[PDB]
């Protein structure tokens, strides 16, 4: 499961 | 195992290939990647505070760019051989990281943050500026801290005519642009540029360049976060709107009839009321709970000024000094004041003037720049001072500050193109640039200025150079573009800009944009006015100037050059100066030296100087070559004729080749004295020296 | 025009003549005359400040005295080729400039006040310190601030 | 390789006159040829250097050259001419 984030 | 990378190897990036590791290294920090392009290494690292301070008013972030000599197995020349106090390309880089992120942070994010970059590996090709940038860049994302969207940078050069991405240190020696430039996946952020004379178009060509290749990072960046980035860290984006609606109708109509006000007093007035008047109904209460507190409640006026001016703004070109976005202030240029000084110029407009004075000096005055590329010497010298009295204010005085540095490479970044060759002028010129008065941009103002100080001084200046301070405000609507900003019309335009250049395409071109939007189309246009502007204030320049002075002040000094075969060194200088100090003792001129067998020579006197390379000459001279000369007959004889390319060492013009078709008895030319052109066949046997006359020719 | 000078150049001194102009350079200061002494040449501006300090216990006076090697067509000898750090000479008229002046201000007033002289000629004769001592003090009753008495 | 050597011999201390050279006649010569950095000390220590394996070795044989000589005896090796 992916990580995120504030780029996002 | 320790360590748990993670690492987007991945990308080659035009040509170079880039890494991006995480994982093994300060992990201690939030983020901390390392940045790998070919050779040259960089280590970024970020960490921010999880408090906010106490009485925390603005957002305190901190770059440090650092450059460790062994990234290039050097020990510093420093007598503690230890290296120390930031250097100029240190401070600068470290501003060029710190631009485009600022506004990225989170509105009302007010944490301690410092992101720290420091160069571990130099591989002599490479600038690890961009790549700096790069990393920090990364490095921050996956701090998790409230930072939107990697940024990315790249610089390009200018080959042929092909924009090129993040040209190698060689292939930057060939180019006519150095155009760094970073953004986000959205608009550029920020561009630092310094160009040899090209046009708008193939400049802003550059940008968007630009703005495509660094697409692949910013995209790999998000790649290396998604599994990498650290958990990321909630703040609530910090809401005006809410009260920021209710101030409005209280006063929203207080300044509408407020800043209309011409006369400077309620002009005010009405200031200082609002303030009173609101800073009273709604603030923390006193009673009352809602609104917000008497602190915070100053920014929301604050910004609130802004968003009146501005609207003001699009309908009418109508400026707080009530004049429009295209008309430029008041100028006047001066030179001369104060003559002794090389050159000197009091330029000034509207409200921001400085006076700027050039000093020419030798190579004793070249100043050695200990990098990391190769340690070099840097013979242009503009140094930059914003003293407080420059806007009615106390303090500071001395050890110039980030921007004084930043705002004295700015103006040099837009000199150094128009610059005569140390083959046509051999000089050394310093130049500072003092801020007597600042409003407008001081950094144009500067190099305008020197422009002229420079003429002045003497300087075969290829042409002269203006340079304007250039604002945005943008609605989804409409928008203005306002030429020559005031200190004001900055802290409020949405992008803010100088271009810099002569009439003949840009010299330097510098910005910094604040929101998304800023389509090509609007920045040609912007440029347009630019131009237009620029090419304005250039108008009253030539009204002091329009061509260098003729020559120097005799204080100081020429400083006069000339070329030697190089393979003749040795028997100039002798044995370790042998002969190179006797000729300096007694012509009493200073001479040196190089390797391209370039030599220049310098004194007060032209006496002096003429003595030195006369001297040098005699033991330079002899070639032939030949390679046709000038002379005149020394002898003549019923044999031929003997002359002379000076230096005694006569030739012969055998009565042969003297004139062709019959010649009787060589009295043809036989004038005992006579100067005539004369081409040397070679010194036939023995070491002699045969030689006709096709004057002319072959 | 810009600029709405204004200059006493009458005043020939003791053999040499000097001038004091003001309205040119440097009008975002409260005062800013620049002095001529046949060719030493120096600007002084005084900036005050409005408000008074909170916690303000002494009255904050500043002085810099600061030479410019170009005013002398030289470049700095220092391995960055730029002038920073004060001199003997920089600091010792910095201090000669204050002393006369500290006593002078309206007993009470404890503003912030920074004079700045500058020197951008040196003509190699008229040594620049007695010069800019005259020039603060010009610099300095222009700017309407409470110091008694040129 | 980068970055150097660096390479290192000593001289009888009775010599450096002769390879110094009035005012550093000889010194000057040797390094400007040689393209190798040389010095100095005083128990007769030299100390040549640059990047090259090449240049480093001439220096070193040129100054054995000024330096040799002795002999002593000492046996030695060598080849009947």
């Amino acid at each position: 499961k992916p990580r995120r984030g504030w780029w996002r | 195992s320790p360590m748990f990378d993670i690492k987007r190897k991945t990308i080659e990036w035009g040509g170079k290939t880039l890494v991006l590791e995480t994982g093994r290294i300060a992990r201690q920090a939030d983020g901390a990647v390392l940045a790998t392009m070919g050779e040259t290494v960089v280590l970024a690292t970020a960490v921010f505070a999880k408090s906010q301070k106490p009485g925390q008013d603005f957002f305190p972030l901190t770059v440090n760019y650092q450059e460790k000599t062994f990234a290039a197995g050097k020990i510093p020349g420093g007598f503690f051989k230890r290296e120390g106090r930031p250097s100029e390309k240190e401070t600068l880089v470290s501003r060029l990281i710190d631009r485009p992120i600022r506004p990225l942070f989170v509105k009302g994010f007010k944490n301690e943050v410092q992101v720290v970059v420091t160069v571990l590996q130099h591989d002599l090709e490479n600038d690890p500026d961009i790549l700096g940038m790069v990393a920090a860049s990364a490095a921050l994302c996956l701090s998790g801290a409230p930072f939107m969207g990697p940024i990315g940078a790249a610089r390009v050069g200018w080959v042929d005519g092909a924009y090129v991405l993040n040209p190698t240190l060689d292939e930057m020696k060939e180019s006519k642009m150095d155009l760094v430039v970073a953004g986000t996946a959205d608009a550029v952020m920020m561009v630092e540029s310094e160009i040899q004379e090209l046009s708008e178009e193939i400049v802003l060509g550059g940008v968007n360049f630009a703005h495509q290749q660094m697409q692949a990072v910013i995209d790999a960046i998000i790649d290396l976060a998604e599994h990498a980035a650290k958990e990321p860290f909630a703040f609530e984006p910090e809401d005006t709107d809410a009260i920021k609606a209710k101030m409005k109708d209280l006063v929203g109509a207080d300044i509408a009839a407020a800043y209309k006000i011409q006369k400077k007093q309620d002009r005010y007035e009405a200031v200082g009321a609002a303030k009173k008047k609101a800073i009273a109904a709604l603030g923390l209460s006193d009673e009352n709970p809602t609104g917000y507190d008497p602190l915070k409640l100053g920014a929301i006026f604050k910004e609130l000024e802004a968003d009146v001016v501005r609207r003001g703004i699009l309908d009418t070109g109508l400026r707080i000094d009530g004049r429009d976005v295209k008309t430029v202030r008041p100028i006047l240029g001066e030179v001369g004041i104060l003559p002794r000084t090389h050159g000197s110029a009091l330029f000034t407009r509207g409200e921001t003037q400085a006076i700027v004075v050039a000093t020419l000096g030798t190579g004793d005055d070249e100043q050695f720049i200990d990098a990391l590329e190769g340690t070099y010497k840097e013979s242009f010298l503009l140094h930059y001072n914003f003293p407080p009295y420059s806007v009615g204010e106390t303090g500071r005085m001395g050890s110039p500050g980030r921007r004084e540095i930043g705002h004295g490479k700015l103006a040099w970044r837009a000199l150094r193109p128009m610059l005569p060759t140390k083959e046509d002028f051999p000089y050394t010129i310093r130049l500072v640039s003092e801020i007597t008065e600042s409003n407008g941009s001081s950094s144009m103002a500067t190099v305008c200025g020197s422009s002229l100080a420079m003429m002045d001084a003497g300087v075969p200046l290829v042409r002269p150079v203006s340079g304007i301070a250039m604002g945005l405000i943008l609605e989804q609507d409409g928008f203005a573009v306002l030429s020559d900003i005031l200190g004001d019309e900055d802290h409020l335009g949405d992008m803010d800009f100088k271009v810099a250049g002569t009439s003949e395409g840009l010299t330097s071109l510098q910005m910094d944009i604040k929101i998304a939007g800023i389509t090509p189309a609007i920045m040609e246009q912007a440029l347009a006015q630019a131009k237009e502007g620029r090419a304005h204030i250039l108008g009253e320049m030539n009204k002091a100037m329009d061509a260098p002075r003729a020559d120097v002040g005799d204080f100081a000094p020429k400083i006069e050059t000339i070329n030697i075969p190089t393979d003749k060194i040795r028997e100039v200088i002798g044995s370790g100066g042998k002969v190179i100090r006797e000729i300096v003792a007694t012509t009493g001129a200073k001479v040196d030296i190089n390797d391209d067998g370039v030599v220049k020579v310098s004194a007060s006197d032209g006496a002096k100087i003429k003595a030195a390379i006369d001297w040098i000459k005699s033991i330079t001279d002899e070639a032939e070559i030949g390679k046709i000369y000038d002379g005149k007959v020394v002898k003549v004889v019923d044999f031929g004729a003997f002359v002379n390319f000076f230096g005694a060492k006569d030739g012969l013009v055998h009565v042969s080749q003297i004139s062709n078709e019959r010649v009787a008895k060589p009295s043809d030319v036989l004038k005992e004295g006579q100067m005539v052109k004369v081409k040397l066949l070679g010194f036939d046997d023995r070491g002699k020296t045969k030689l006709s006359m096709k004057v002319v020719d072959q």
